[PDB]
């Protein structure tokens, strides 16, 4: 994340982080339930074997909510492709389940028209992880959150260089210098409505972190509903 | 502006128009209220809410 805030004590529990043999993070997800991790399909290619922790706020120190787990199953959409990053959309399975509590939660899953109609249309989303500070800085040792606005569809399409799918959106800034960036791919892009937080975005994409004149771009959740369920059932 | 699109048809969640009528609905873990609007967490830590202690 670049700019932003730390996420505060119980403010981003829905936070999960896939993590090499090294225990080094190398991107985020979403807990959807005690059993499922939402993530980016393109993550998969990025290390041999991995592992999923959640409830950690400090890399650097035990908070004492911290937990590890081991994945059973994973999930990958079967029209995933690397050239254009299509649907970038993957579900883990553990082994065992989360228990939850303080800093360990699930996020929830909206319906489709209600989150395309009034989530989607609200002024912003939030966005978190433990990666990149700036485009070629180091990872971040603290979680952090991050607004970003909802970008109008016409105006990003102009803006990229690379193909925007029907399974993608935009969300960030023009010029000021806030947006997510490498390690954050993977994790959650929320929507808060009367303080309850519901899953819109995957963090997929984006050309460098934090340029003038791009933005980051996400999966679209809301079109892969039904995929969700199905894979959160077998 | 009118039912759903009226202030999210007074829903704390899920809104939907069927017959000319607003219906509301919660997420997964919620049960809707007597009143029909509002939704009420079934157990401990619910989907999409920040942890407190
Ligand atoms: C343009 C994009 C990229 O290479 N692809 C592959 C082909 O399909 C389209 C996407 N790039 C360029 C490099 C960049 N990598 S990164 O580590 O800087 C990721 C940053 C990022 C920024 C914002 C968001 Cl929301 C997500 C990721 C990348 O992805
Ligand atoms: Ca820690
Ligand atoms: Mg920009």
């Amino acid at each position: 994340i670049v700019g932003g805030q730390e996420c505060k004590d119980g403010e981003c529990p829905w936070q999960a982080l896939l993590i090499n043999e090294e225990n080094e993070g190398f991107c985020g997800g979403t807990i959807l339930s005690e059993f499922y991790i939402l993530t980016a399909a393109h993550c998969l290619y990025q290390a041999k074997r991995f592992k999923v922790r959640v409830g950690d706020r400090n890399t650097e120190q035990e908070e004492g909510g911290e937990a590890v787990h081991e994945v059973e199953v994973v999930i990958k959409h079967n029209r995933f492709t690397k050239e254009t990053y299509d649907f970038d959309i993957a579900v883990l399975r553990l082994k065992t389940p989360i228990t939850f509590r303080m800093n360990v939660a699930p996020a929830c899953l909206p319906e489709r028209d209600w989150a395309e109609s009034t989530l989607m249309t609200q002024k912003t989303g939030i966005v978190s992880g433990f990666g990149r500070t700036h485009e070629k800085g180091r990872q971040s040792t603290r979680l952090k959150m991050l607004e970003v606005p909802y970008v109008d569809r016409n105006s990003c399409k102009l803006s990229s260089s690379f193909i925007i799918t029907q399974n993608m959106f935009c969300a960030g800034y023009d010029t000021k210098q806030e947006d997510a960036c490498q390690g954050d791919s993977g994790g959650p892009h929320v929507t808060r409505f009367k303080d309850t937080y519901f899953v819109t975005g995957i963090v997929s994409w984006g050309e460098g972190c934090a340029r003038k004149g791009k933005y980051g771009i996400y999966t679209k959740v809301t079109a892969f509903l039904k995929w969700i369920d199905r894979s959160m059932k077998t | 502006r009118k039912l759903c699109s009226l202030d999210n048809g007074d829903c704390d969640q899920f809104c939907h128009e069927e017959q000319n009528s607003v219906v509301c609905s919660c997420a997964r873990g919620y049960t809707l209220a007597d009143n029909g609007k509002a939704c009420i967490p079934t157990g401990p830590y619910p989907c999409g809410k920040q942890t407190l202690e």
